[PDB]
């Protein structure tokens, strides 16, 4: 009914904080998310999380990250974490240099490709826009 | 107050 | 066990949607789920957590823009969840 | 309140895959929804019941083809949820 | 905390069921959905809401009942809920005859066009394929 | 076991 939270480390969580684009992007500076990024670690620190802040990565830096900590072994860890904080558009995130595609960011962590994280939970968190439609609201 | 592009 | 199976994402924003960003402050979306992990990640399950960012996010923000367009704008995360069992930090 | 708020979506299954079916009992993840309302309505959150319904279609679900690309298969729901509070069907 | 669900109705349960489609789609006819419809039925009647069956509809004919259900007053109504049984792709439904996007199906329920239902819960069910990639599984 | 086109 419940995952088995009682491993010896409850496990990785890796935070990438891009802030800073190439003019070739054309996507403008993401003020405030030091903050984010420093709220997320002393967050993430005291619920036992072992956090790796990264900042300002290209997006074959963002690939490359990601493979690594999907070779790394997670047996004696519990959940995987990963917050992603960038630009994007819809399946889409930005290296400081331009997109990738979200699902191969995650299909580094599918069960048959990172057996030590098979049957645990695999947690993504994603501050990033998914494309440009606007909420105008309700009266209530 | 700001966006994470312009369409 | 399915390969997709045991996957939660934890989206800022509807599909389709800008997601917003407090100079300052941080994001509304980060700032909220730290609060509500500080203040029940020992008493509730994660989805429940996730469900008061939720209601966090929707009722305590509104976009200040100098901008026609941009102003007076609301937001809501959205939970994707694959997972197969209740989540606790415990 | 955002115009997209306290909306669920529980789609049948994975974004990008086919959702599997029983030509007998009927979807896999139909069957599960309901024998999971019938057993669980009373006591658990929505939320909770939909989990257990993921867990029941990753689980006990394989799929027999006579095609050999569409043999031994399995399937995941995805659970997406807007929603601002918890919901209890009592 | 907890939506009310103490309202004098527990709501609306729409079954959408779709089994036989014109040549023109190429899709196959979904033997089992009777099953479906009817398993729906009697576990949305014993948890109090009102079930309708409309079966195999075209595309126009599913836009029509979901703009209609959205023009019934729901305020004596807890929750709606509205159940989708068909073919489809990523974002998509299909009529009898041909496809349409979900969004269009969900924007008729907003809460700036469905003023009964703001702030209420909105369930959509949706059993429908959503593109074409097959689960492999893996061993545990 | 059906699925709910052919790509």
């Amino acid at each position: 009914n419940s995952y088995k939270m009682d491993y010896p480390e409850m496990g990785l969580c890796i935070i990438i904080n891009n802030k800073n684009f190439h003019k070739s992007t054309g996507m403008t500076s993401r003020s405030g998310t030091d903050v984010d990024a420093a709220n997320l670690r002393e967050t993430f620190r005291n619920l036992k999380y072992e956090v790796r802040n990264k900042n300002d990565l290209t997006r074959e830096e963002i690939v490359e990250l990601m493979r690594d900590v999907s070779k790394e072994d997670h047996s004696k860890r519990s959940s995987f974490v990963c917050v992603l904080l960038s630009h994007g558009e819809e399946g889409i995130i930005f290296g400081t240099n331009g997109p990738v595609d979200l699902k191969k960011i995650t299909n580094f962590f599918r069960g048959d490709r990172c057996r030590s994280l098979t049957g645990k939970p695999k947690l993504f968190i994603i501050q990033a826009c998914r494309g440009t439609e606007l909420d105008c609201g309700i009266e209530t | 107050d700001e966006v994470x592009a312009a369409a | 066990i399915p390969v997709e199976a045991d996957f939660l994402y934890a989206y800022s924003t509807a599909p389709g949607y800008y997601s917003w960003r407090n100079s300052k402050d941080g994001s509304w979306f980060i700032q909220s789920l730290c609060a509500m992990l500080k203040q029940y990640a020992d008493k509730l399950e994660f989805m429940h957590i996730l469900t008061r960012v939720n209601r966090k996010v929707a009722t305590e923000f509104e976009s200040f823009s100098f901008d026609a367009t941009f102003h007076a704008k609301k937001q809501i995360p959205c939970i994707v969840s694959m997972l197969t069992k209740e989540l606790y930090f415990y």
